[PDB]
């Protein structure tokens, strides 16, 4: 279900 | 293995303005998952795509016709939207670069030959 | 309207192919988050989109051009991946739907 | 979309 790049 | 002129305006119209995007940078290679600290990365995605690789499969005539080379396009907004949450700015610069994607598209040249 | 050639493509080739594929019946009508138990459904999903919608919209000459309906197919594939889990059935029968849409799109006549 | 909630929504089921 993802761990992402971010925001923010 | 072929040229064919709509792949020549993927390669040359297209995939140039969507290189030279200021949204443009994280897809332009391979993602890094130890750089970024991504060890799920490969977990979820299991087709990695990048434009380094569409572009260069444009230069190598990997593609047969336009519809393959498309759908490499595709994978890569497809594996942006899966693998990040939906807050990621990420998620906002592939959205971007996706909509120039299919308004180029719409103007491709239709006599899908050579 | 007359129809230019990409619209009327879009409704002959393109939703013709889609609204009657065997994965379409998730896509077919506005996703209802009470039916389906998706409390957190239009907190992700700001923009809903369903084949119901963009059907319609071909059928009233609702499209000023192709690029606005293909915009709306886009939203719809892509609503589904960023609120489902990578692991749900719905997002391999969106990806199979959105690969058809791609390949007729890249058949679709010229503008003008 | 899509915005709100960072995760993955809560989904529709799996396979």
């Amino acid at each position: 279900k993802g761990l992402g790049k971010g925001g923010a | 293995g072929r040229v064919t002129n709509q792949l020549q305006y993927l390669h040359k119209v297209v995939m140039k303005a969507l290189w030279k995007h200021q949204f443009a940078w994280p897809f332009r290679q391979p993602v890094d998952a130890v750089k970024l600290g991504l060890p799920d990365y490969h977990k979820i995605i299991k087709q990695p795509m990048d434009m380094g690789t569409i572009k260069r499969r444009l230069e190598n005539n990997y593609y047969w016709a336009a519809s393959e080379c498309m759908q490499d396009f595709n994978t890569m907004f497809t594996n942006c939207y899966i693998y990040n949450k939906p807050t990621d700015d990420i998620v906002l610069m592939a959205q971007t670069l996706e909509k120039i994607f299919l308004q180029k598209v719409a103007s491709m040249p239709q006599e899908e030959q050579e």
